[PDB]
């Protein structure tokens, strides 16, 4: 079952029933780079690494974690110019969100555009769906939230999830290490062992990129504290 | 030494290395498929004669409808795709109604065989955003009528070039019809004849 | 065939949409959806599918949508080509209310949805979409009905029926075990019970694996509430009782 | 099915045979066409049959003048008996439903003649390829599973790539009756070698050259590795044929 | 018909107020850096557009955005009315058949 | 290759046809249209005269000696107009076919003085699947190798190759092609290597040089093909040579205003005036 | 080769080339030799204009087109695109004059033309141009300046060079001409007899020598040679071809 | 596209490989090798420098014409590697975007942002099947009013990312080695200092030395934040210096 | 051979760098039927051999009016010469509507060169398989412009495009110079005699077969058939 011709196009179904592309997206979104999400219950973490090739690289010229708003950020793991793209429109709609409704957009709300997005590319033919999972994070209503917006538009909440390559092992290694009640200052320390697992090398405060969600909003870390928690744990 | 699989016939806006436009051929071909129909023009009128296929008794004979009523003073039978046909008559019928409101006067026959011509040649040159004939009609219609020349037979082909003739015969015994009326014709016929 | 299966509007020889079968299959590819129909109310006993220990349920349906006040649906196939229809059936429904100032009539709304989708099949360069629908509703005209859509475009008032993963199992079991007049909301939810531990063969259901919403008229007023998982564990429990106690008249 | 030039009807017990198997740009057809010009072939018959469109003309290979106005046929095979190889070649394309009657004849033929190590000559679609196929080199070889061992022995040392087969269905986008063939020499035991590549429709000339580049690596029938390497026949002149419009330019 | 007659002075200008400031882009364009640069343009936005949703659908316009750099710009356009909340929506095939220019 | 749409997949052509065998590679609905396609396709040889099926090859029936055949509108003209009223020639046998292309027939005559004598005016087309059919139908499976076989048929200037374009070829030129025991001069200069024919005159031919018959093919490329008199002008020197010598009367007065007859009447192409 | 990969413009060959651009460059190599040599005064333009047949009017198919007062066009490859750019280089210099008021500099039409031409060769709905073609114009205060520009869309300047079949041979003999010494009439005559030179009359029958140019014996204005001097620089061209 | 999207996975521009990777842009970026040059840019503490070869392949070409050094906006320059009318185009569409920029916000553009705008319209062309990738990759330089000095390069794909010292074309990965190794030892990295160490890198790459003509030299510095271009004089100067120590 | 690819569409550049189809557009043209077209110092003359599809339908019209001063030569596609003449008409109709003068020949077919030239550089469109021969007066004298398939036009004394039309053009070119000084009668003849030099020697020139085109200094074009071509076929010498 070759299947070539049905491989080759998205808008055509394969006989079995299986968009092929789709697939082919999400084996891009495989080759990424690691990024791991643990919602505790303080808050929520996104850990991701930042594989840079040569020293001569400005830390500060672009960060794979980026706010949407002041207290939504997100991680992607696949394709960067892509992930660029989805915050710029994730930002706007959220930006629109709180004119009309003069409230801050819930989580939830913001992942089901962002996955309606995804899904208006990945229907019509002439185009590619975006090579990129993007992991969300945020805090309403007084709860941490974690959710992951697949190529194909299909979002789902998570309590603790890991993209990118070896994305299975640090799935397995979330599910040995997470905790219910487990909380924020931690759920970083697990997220920094998943990368470890999935690292291949030692991890500096330029080696990877950790972002944290909490009451008080969403926040980059700084290179500073990267390296502090890195200590911590090691 | 080996030999090519060179395809020219898909494309309607494709050349063939003579020249030919195979889409063309092939409405006409389609022409070929349907029933015969023979128009004659003579001094005393026109006479368009088609011939009803009828595949069962039940289907009403009135129904299939192949030499229609233009205007008053123009008729016209078809030959091939039937809402080919309908189309290109219902543009017919519409412009001897505008040249009439127009100009308070008939539209001469060549003029309407013109202006079907010029509709039945849009297959991708309308170059309109409506949705036009993205394929060739697949008709040919005989537009026999009498006007201030006296009578007059044109017959339009799918490539959109209308003829005047004396005696014309399309359908799928086009050429036996064809050769029995240049046997029989002659100019000084009456229209009984 | 490898032909007339490229464009969604090619007519195979036998005039097949080849297109549309694929769809069709990519539904069958999806988990088990369930809707019974009842003098009492109707409802949808559905399989949730994704039971990762660590994914987190922060709605209170996981697939189970509500499109009105005296409407519900449920969803087999892909999920964001699901949540685009959810958000038009819904649109639909809002539509007419303002227009009409009174609730659409579910068939209204399934033959909006399925024009729609007919239109996505109709057209080329347009993928259709592959989401195979179940409606519960009560209306002014026809009471509590059940309704299914399919990717082509066609719908069917059904008394009981499945879509997705062993869907001819269990149109039999409910052929097998329906009582077209006599089925009442407590036996339909044994039946749903029944068929969806039959057809789940993994192993028996732990109130976490289904998911069933009930449809019923309280006061005037359409009631759509989610059974909680207690009230599931109840159903299974009782299901499993009858099974032993059958089994063991069996002797 | 076989038919002789003349009377001698040529015996070719121990031969080679090879043929041109049907391509995607008849690459197999060009890599035959140089073989054969480069080594002297003489047609000694003609694969005469129904499968394969007819066709006419001078011979390819016109040479000398004498040799210039010799009347080819579709299916015309060559041979010379200094290097044991016999060289069949295709000259036309195939009928619908007639790769199998075809394939049938020659498997036959070459049964009776008492020639083996049939050489398949092939070429598959380059964008029917895999990544790994992508990134690898587009040459891929296939071997019968009653082929001689020393020959497998000898591939082996060369380091060539065996065609990806996927259960394990092999399957050629390209190859045209080459996977028929190879199942139908399969059923019938014997020895026989396809030698294929991943090419597209266009000038394939420098397929072609790769491709008896390929072959010579196994059969080592010219030197190694250079000036007028593969003599290319007379007749590959106007690969589009006309000329240039004086008006356009 | 009285429609064609505007009611605000100020609607006719925003009614079309994406449409005249790709005209004036392209005119300084045009003015500036030369033919290419709108027909570059018209071109790309002629591409993105033509990958979309059906017209009963209401679409992204994600690529059409970052070709026009709204990507990261929110006017009343945006916010006042909601193309997606409609209230008004035709027959699908209907909706399709204007859009191809049949009616 | 079909574009229908924006992001439609269109795959490349292949020259050699291999598409079609990939997808043509059961249910016995198919199979059933499929041999009755094949018996619709099929070459159907038999006599108008006395309506009696000709089972038997033409070749196995009656002996025959020199064979002309004559493919193309163009190449039957001539011969009605020269070889014709030359003599006698009464119609045997009329091979019938249906093709997806396409006064089309192929009517078979023998000449009542010599009928070792024969004539072939295929007017109609043939199908690539359909001349070794019609071979075996006429030919038989076993020949004679005794039979001057001069094939005529007219082709397109555009089809010819060589250095020099389409247009500055000389339009009305004619090249040859014989077999090896064909040792007759052939009167025209031979067709170009990379030149190559692909119709009835090339089975043919083919047949022909596989079993050792005496033939020579004629090409008389031309820019118009439509019942046109400068083709049968160009065909002439092919009759000024021998085998046709005997066949044509020394009377071309009568031939070229039977040529004249043919021409007149003659359809022209509607889509080019 | 890029077997598969030469059929749209908007694909690229597993080694990074369109050869869609390259098959357009090969139809400008196609057609006859037009050269130009820029000089101190002013540019000066030629071209080896093939005449079809004896039917066709003196001056048929003109290759030299003057796009603006003061800038001149010699084209090359496919005649129907170069009247094409022509047109479009027409209508850009006269949207510069109505617009700033003066007249465009000629880089800057170049650039126009050129990054036209680029466009058209960026899609695939639209096939690259087949010509190419060279921008010479005179002033004051610009001074002399020649551009040519390629199908891929370049825009080079240039003290001499040649498009065509003999483009190389063309540029040799301008690379040995010391063009920066001389004055317009002197530069005429050797583009004359660098045309005469190039032209093989073997494989073409006969040929018509347009010359044109514009320097500051032209008040910064592009027209055709006068006849005489036309007819001078011939006969000093035969004269140079016979020994 | 409107001719017809392509079959195989490295035909076309969207569709997806089996891995999910897309090979025209890694064909992009192959033509972007065979630009045939090379060019390095180094950042330091008080300018940026970008140094390209300049490569006039005929006499007859006039080499003031021939120039891979443009300047988008008064502040910001860049350098183009690839094919030349795609580096032309990408550099008209910066200099638009960067007046734009300016005419809407009040305030000149940053490098970071323009790259951004680049990388964004380039990510637009992967997606689409009608368009291309530019077979150019683009450098942009200029002091920031806080962050000093800023190096970005900015590619086909889509990243837009920023470098203390950047190198594209055929040597890239011999330049980046090298400009690594320098980084690591950390100098004073003042003007002349930049410059040099971006002239020596091309040379070790290139293993040739320049005459005043084979480079082309554009500086901005802290004191000047003006794109300037380094005449003939200064390069041949800044050559002389190289040689005599 | 390794052209197929090539030669399907008008976008797609051959490796040797020629478009196929512009050339094929050709050949359809040159599959038409023969016009000759030859001017005077005064006069410029169309004379068209028509054809006819049958004994019994009228010979189809190859002359076509597109202003006072100017006139056409019909041959290859017929949908695409009326597209044309549709086009030239409208032109020549708002020249006079906005200079309120003739418009010169020279513009209108630069004008029809631009036209053609769009679909040959566009998808989905296909050259203009026609090929005109122009005949007008302007203010510099006669004009004859022969128009091909290919957007490029020519400006010629005396030309020939269509089937078996090189006799024709080799007899135009041996009296080039009787051509550009002779009276319009003598001119006409030339033009009828070209016209004859197509035809097969068998055939000849009759009343029913010829369309003379002719506009001068102060005549205006005038298509003359049958009778009205008669007097000009009065006179004519035996071939």
């Amino acid at each position: 079952m070759a299947e070539r011709g049905y491989s080759f196009s998205l808008t055509t179904f394969s006989p079995s029933g299986k968009l092929v592309q789709i697939e082919y997206a999400l084996a891009a979104v495989a080759g990424g780079a690691p990024s791991v999400g643990i919602k505790a219950a303080n808050g929520v973490v996104l850990a991701t690494e930042k594989k840079q090739k040569s020293i001569l690289y400005d830390e500060r010229s672009v960060h794979k974690v980026e706010p949407i708003t002041k207290h939504i950020g997100l991680v992607y793991s696949g394709m960067g110019p892509d992930y660029r793209v989805l915050v710029h429109r994730a930002r706007k709609l959220a930006q629109q969100y709180y004119l009309v409704y003069q409230e801050p957009i819930p989580t939830a709300q913001l992942v089901q555009r962002v996955a309606s997005v995804m899904q208006e590319y990945t229907q019509s033919g002439g185009v590619r769906p975006f090579g990129v999972s993007l992991l969300i994070c945020g805090w309403n209503e007084g709860r941490p939230y974690l959710f992951q917006s697949d190529p194909s538009g299909a979002y789902f909440a998570w309590k603790a999830t890991a993209m990118g390559k070896n994305y299975v092992n640090g799935k397995t290694f979330l599910e040995k290490r997470y905790n219910e009640d487990l909380e924020l200052e931690d759920a970083i320390h697990t997220a920094i062992l998943t990368l470890k697992e999935s690292f291949e090398g030692q991890m500096t405060e330029d080696n990877i990129e950790v972002g944290i969600c909490n009451e008080a909003g969403f926040r980059r870390l700084t290179p500073t504290e990267v390296k502090d928690y890195l200590a911590a744990i090691a | 030494m080996f030999l090519t699989r060179s395809e020219y016939d898909r494309g309607v806006n494709t050349f063939s290395p003579e020249g030919r436009l195979f889409q063309v051929e092939y409405a006409i071909e389609a022409i070929k498929l349907g029933s015969t129909a023979i128009g004659i023009q003579t001094s005393e009128g026109v006479c368009l004669a088609v011939e009803k296929r009828i595949t069962s008794p039940l289907m009403e004979p009135s129904s299939i409808e192949k030499i229609v009523e233009i205007d008053a003073h123009i008729g016209c039978a078809m030959s091939g795709l039937i809402a080919d046909a309908k189309t290109l008559i219902d543009k017919a019928r519409v412009e001897t109604q505008n040249h009439w409101f127009t100009y308070n006067e008939t539209m001469t026959v060549e003029s309407v065989t013109q202006a079907v011509s010029n509709l039945a040649l849009q297959f991708g040159e309308e170059d309109a955003d409506p949705g036009a004939m993205s394929r060739p009609f697949g008709v040919a219609l005989l537009f026999g009528g009498v006007d201030e020349k006296g009578p007059q037979l044109f017959h339009m082909d799918p490539s959109g070039t209308f003829v005047q003739c004396d005696a014309r015969a399309i359908g799928s015994a086009s050429e036996g019809a064809q050769s029995s009326l240049q046997e029989v014709y002659h100019k000084s016929m009456t229209l009984k004849e | 065939s490898r032909r007339y299966d490229s464009r969604t509007t090619i007519f195979s020889p036998e005039g097949r949409l080849y297109q549309v079968e694929y769809a069709m299959e990519a539904i069958g590819h999806a988990g088990t959806c369930l809707g019974i129909l009842a003098n009492d109310g109707v409802l949808l006993a559905a399989e949730r599918r994704n039971i990762h220990k660590l994914l987190d349920e922060v709605f209170f349906s996981e697939k189970i949508y509500k499109l009105n006040e005296d409407m519900a649906c449920s969803v087999a196939g892909i999920t964001s080509d699901a949540n685009v229809l959810t958000n038009e059936l819904r649109l639909i429904a809002q539509r007419y209310l303002l227009q009409y100032q009174e609730p659409i009539p579910c068939e209204q709304l399934v033959t909006a949805l399925c024009d729609i989708k007919q239109a996505y099949t109709q057209f080329g360069g347009k993928r259709p979409f592959g989401v195979s629908l179940l409606y519960i509703g009560w209306d002014k005209h026809y009471g509590f009905q059940l309704y299914q859509s399919d990717p082509s475009g066609n719908y069917g008032g059904w008394k009981a029926t499945c879509i997705g993963n062993n869907s001819a199992a269990a149109v039999s079991m409910l052929k097998q075990d329906y009582k077209e007049g006599e089925m009442t909301l407590k036996s339909a939810l044994a039946l749903a019970i029944k068929v969806l531990n039959k057809t789940m063969d993994v192993s028996k259901l732990s109130a976490e694996k289904v998911e069933i919403a009930t449809l019923t008229r309280e006061n005037g007023k359409t009631v759509i509430r989610v059974l909680k998982q207690k009230e599931v564990e109840q159903l299974i429990k009782k299901h499993e009782e009858e099974e032993a106690k059958a089994e063991r008249e069996k002797k | 099915m076989f038919v002789p030039c003349g009377e001698s009807a040529p015996d070719l017990a121990g031969f080679t045979l090879l043929m041109p198997a049907v391509s995607v740009g008849n690459v197999g057809q060009l890599a035959m066409d140089l073989i054969i010009s480069t080594l002297n072939m003489s047609k000694i018959g003609y694969f005469y049959t129904d499968c394969l469109v007819p066709m006419v003309g001078n011979n390819p290979y016109a040479t000398t003048e004498g040799n210039s106005t010799e009347l080819s046929i579709n299916a015309e095979v060559y041979s010379l008996p200094s290097r044991k190889l016999v060289a069949l070649q295709l000259r036309s394309i195939f009928i619908k439903y007639k790769s199998k009657p075809f394939c049938e004849k020659l498997l036959s033929w070459v049964k009776s003649s008492g020639c083996a190590r049939v050489i398949v000559l092939s070429s598959s679609h380059s964008y029917q390829r895999n990544d790994l196929q992508l990134r690898s080199t587009p040459f891929r070889y296939l071997l019968t599973p009653s082929m001689q061992k020393s020959v497998q022995n000898k591939i082996k040392s060369l380091n060539w790539e065996e065609m990806e087969k996927s259960e394990f269905c092999i399957r050629i986008p390209g190859g045209g009756i080459t996977k028929t063939l190879y199942d139908e020499s399969c059923s019938k035991e014997i020895q026989m070698a396809v030698l294929l590549k991943f090419v597209s429709e266009g000038d394939n000339i420098p397929d072609a050259l790769g491709l008896v580049e390929y072959l010579n690596e196994w059969l080592q029938i010219l030197k190694p590795l250079s000036a007028s390497r593969w003599k290319i026949p007379s007749s590959w002149r106007l690969l589009f044929g006309s000329g240039l419009p004086p008006a356009l330019f | 018909k009285n429609e064609l007659l505007p009611s605000h002075p100020l609607e006719l200008s925003e009614k079309n107020f994406q449409l005249n400031q790709d005209k004036m882009n392209f005119s300084t364009l045009r003015n500036i850096q030369g033919l290419f640069a709108p027909l570059k343009l018209q071109m790309e936005f002629k591409a993105v557009q033509q990958v979309q949703r059906l017209p009963f659908l209401s679409s992204s316009n994600l690529s059409l955005d970052v070709l026009r750099g709204n990507d990261e710009t929110i006017g009343f356009e945006d916010i006042l009315n909601d193309p997606s909340q409609s209230e008004v929506m035709g027959e699908p095939h209907l909706m399709v058949e204007y859009k191809l220019g049949l009616l | 290759m079909a574009a229908t749409f924006f992001g439609e997949v269109v795959k490349a052509p292949c020259r050699a046809g291999t598409e079609d065998e990939e997808e043509e590679e059961e249910t016995p609905e198919d199979r059933e249209v499929r041999l009755q396609l094949a018996r619709k396709r099929e070459v159907r040889l038999l006599r108008r005269q006395t309506k009696t099926s000709l089972e038997v090859s033409l070749l196995e029936k009656y002996p025959c000696s020199k064979f002309i055949i004559a493919i193309g509108n163009n190449a039957v003209a001539f011969l009605s107009s020269f070889v014709m009223n030359s003599g006698v020639w009464e119609e045997v046998g009329c091979a019938k076919l249906w093709n997806e292309w396409c006064e089309a027939f192929c009517v078979f005559y023998h000449l009542k003085s010599n009928p070792s004598v024969f004539l072939c005016q295929c007017s109609c087309y043939v199908a690539e699947d359909q001349q070794y059919q019609w071979l075996e139908k006429v030919f038989g499976s076993c020949p004679r190798k005794n039979m001057q076989i001069t094939i005529l048929t007219c082709r397109h200037v555009t089809d010819y190759k060589t250095s020099e374009s389409t247009g500055s070829l000389p339009s009305p030129f004619l090249r040859a092609l014989k077999t090896q025991n064909f040792k007759d001069s052939a009167c025209c200069p031979l067709l170009e290597q990379p030149n190559i024919v692909h119709d009835l005159p090339a089975a043919v031919l083919s047949y022909c040089q596989v079993w050792k018959i005496p033939a020579i093919l004629y090409l008389c490329y031309t820019d118009v093909m439509k019942l046109d008199l400068i083709t049968v002008e160009a065909f002439k020197p092919i009759l000024s040579t021998r085998s046709l010598k005997g066949l044509v009367k020394n009377i071309p007065q009568s031939t070229e205003i039977l040529k004249k007859l043919m021409t007149t009447n003659e359809i022209q192409s509607n889509i080019y005036t | 080769i890029g077997t598969g990969y030469d059929l749209s413009a908007s694909t690229f060959s597993p080694d990074g080339r369109v050869f869609q651009v390259e098959y357009a460059m090969k139809a400008v190599e196609n057609s006859s030799t037009a050269i130009g040599i820029r000089c101190k005064d002013g540019v000066v333009f030629g071209v080896e204009k093939l005449v079809l047949s004896k039917l066709y009017e003196e001056g048929s198919n003109k290759r030299l087109f003057n796009v603006d007062r003061h800038v001149g066009m010699a084209v090359a490859g496919l005649l129907a695109d170069a009247r094409s750019l022509a047109d479009i280089a027409r209508e850009e210099a006269s949207n510069f004059r109505s617009n700033f008021g003066y007249n465009i500099p000629l880089k800057h039409l170049a650039d126009r033309v050129a990054m036209y031409v680029h466009a058209y060769t960026l899609y695939s709905a639209v096939r690259p141009f087949g010509c190419s073609f060279m921008l010479g114009s005179y002033s004051v205060n610009d001074g002399a300046q020649l551009y040519m520009i390629d199908p891929s869309g370049v825009s080079y300047g240039y003290w001499g060079c040649a498009i065509g079949k003999a483009r190389q041979a063309a540029k040799t003999e301008i690379e040995k001409l010391q063009m920066k010494e001389m004055t317009c009439r002197d530069i005429v005559k050797e583009v004359a007899k660098i045309i005469y030179i190039v032209h093989d009359e073997v494989k073409d029958k006969a040929f018509e020598l347009e010359l044109s140019w514009v320097g500051e014996l032209t008040n910064g204005r592009h027209e055709i040679v006068p006849k005489d001097i036309r007819e001078e620089a011939e006969k000093y061209a035969k004269e140079s071809l016979k020994e | 596209m409107s001719r017809g999207s392509s079959a195989g996975f490295d035909r076309h521009i969207t569709i997806f490989s089996p891995e999910g990777r897309l090979y025209q842009v890694e064909y992009a970026f192959k033509a972007i090798n065979q630009g045939g040059l090379t060019s390095v840019a180094v950042r330091g503490k008080d300018c940026a420098v970008i140094v390209t070869q300049k490569k006039v392949p005929d006499k007859l070409l006039d080499s003031s014409t021939v120039t891979h050094l443009f300047k988008i906006t008064e502040n910001i320059g860049c350098v183009m590697t690839g094919m030349t009318a795609d580096s032309r185009s990408q550099v008209q569409r910066a200099r638009y975007e960067a007046a734009n920029w300016k005419y809407k916000y009040g305030y000149e553009i940053p490098v970071d942002m323009l790259c951004k705008r680049i990388a964004d319209i380039s990510q637009v062309y992967t997606q689409n099947a009608e368009m291309r990738p530019l077979g150019c990759c683009m450098i942009l330089i200029g002091i920031d009013e806080e962050q000093g000095p800023q190096v970005y390069k900015c590619d086909p794909a889509g990243y837009y990312c920023g470098f203390k010292a950047t190198a594209a074309g055929v040597k890239q990965t011999e330049s980046t080695s090298f400009l690594e190794k320098k980084v690591k030892k950390k100098f004073d990295w003042t003007f002349e200092q930049t410059v040099e160490t971006a002239i020596t890198c091309l040379s070790t790459v290139l293993s040739i030395d320049f005459k005043p003509s084979e480079i082309e030299v554009g500086v901005v510095t802290v004191e000047n934040p003006k794109f300037r271009i380094l005449t003939e004089a200064e390069i041949d100067a800044h050559l002389v210096a190289l040689a005599e120590r | 051979m390794f052209r197929n690819q090539y030669d399907n569409d008008v976008t797609v550049w051959s490796p040797q760098g020629r478009i196929h189809q512009i050339e094929y557009a050709m050949e359809a043209v040159k599959q038409g039927s023969a016009t000759v077209g030859l001017k005077s110092k005064t006069h410029a003359v169309l004379v068209a051999l028509k054809r006819a599809q049958s004994e019994l339908a009228a010979h189809q019209k190859k002359i076509l009016h597109v202003d006072n001063h100017i006139g056409i030569s019909i041959a290859g596609l017929t949908a695409d010469a009326r597209l044309l003449c549709n086009f030239m008409r409208q032109e020549c109709l708002d020249s006079r509507f906005v200079f309120d003068r003739p418009l010169p020949v020279s513009r209108l077919v630069s004008l029809i060169g631009s036209k053609t030239q769009i679909p040959t550089q566009r998808y989905g469109r296909r050259p203009y398989g026609v090929g005109l021969l122009i005949a007008g007066y302007d203010d510099m004298g006669p004009h004859i412009f022969q128009t091909c398939p290919s957007a490029n036009y020519f400006d010629c004394r005396a030309m020939s495009i269509g089937a078996r039309s090189q006799s024709a053009r080799t007899y135009l070119e041996r009296h080039m110079s009787e051509f550009m000084e002779c009276n319009l009668n003598e001119l006409v003849k030339h033009g009828l005699r070209a016209l004859r030099e197509t035809l097969p020697a068998e055939q000849d020139l009759t009343t029913k077969n010829v369309s003379i085109g002719i506009v001068g200094k102060d005549l205006e074009f005038t298509i003359y058939d049958d009778d009205d071509v008669s007097p000009f076929l009065e006179g004519l010498e035996e071939r």
